[PDB]
């Protein structure tokens, strides 16, 4: 907002609150919220499986 | 997805490079590089061999 | 480009020539390629399979 620098390309929101304050181009890459996990052994327990 | 966001580049007030970059951006989208070379810094290992 | 107004609020692709000739607000609905196909043709019952 005070130009101490040019054209910032770095992960970065695109906030209102941001967007308001400072100027946006259009999106490379589009974020998204996802679940992060690991995959199954495959094992379960004794009584399930019969 | 849960959520929506975008990585989009900063710049102050009235500069006249957001235009130029939107432009560019879109070229450089309809270009596919962005793809390949998100692909690329992103690629790491790979699956291995598990059947 | 004439001025009949400002506005077009329509899915409208915002492509390099389209940005070339045409001002354009921030996305709000990405669009992608995908494929559509058939689930399983699933032609079994459980009245005379057994
Ligand atoms: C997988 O096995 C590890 C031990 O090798 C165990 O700690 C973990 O709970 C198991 N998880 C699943 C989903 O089977």
């Amino acid at each position: 907002i005070d130009h101490k620098a040019d054209l910032a390309v770095a992960p970065l929101a695109i906030t209102y609150v941001r967007e308001k304050v400072i100027d946006f181009s259009k999106p490379f890459m589009t974020l998204g919220i996802s679940i992060l996990y690991r995959k199954p052994n495959g094992t379960n327990p004794g009584v399930f499986s019969f | 997805l849960i959520d929506s966001k975008g990585y989009g580049v900063g710049t102050p007030m009235g500069s006249p490079y957001r235009d130029k970059i939107t432009i560019a951006i879109l070229q450089l989208q309809e270009e596919g590089k962005l793809h390949m070379m998100k692909e690329k810094w992103w690629r790491g290992n790979g699956c291995p061999e598990e059947e």
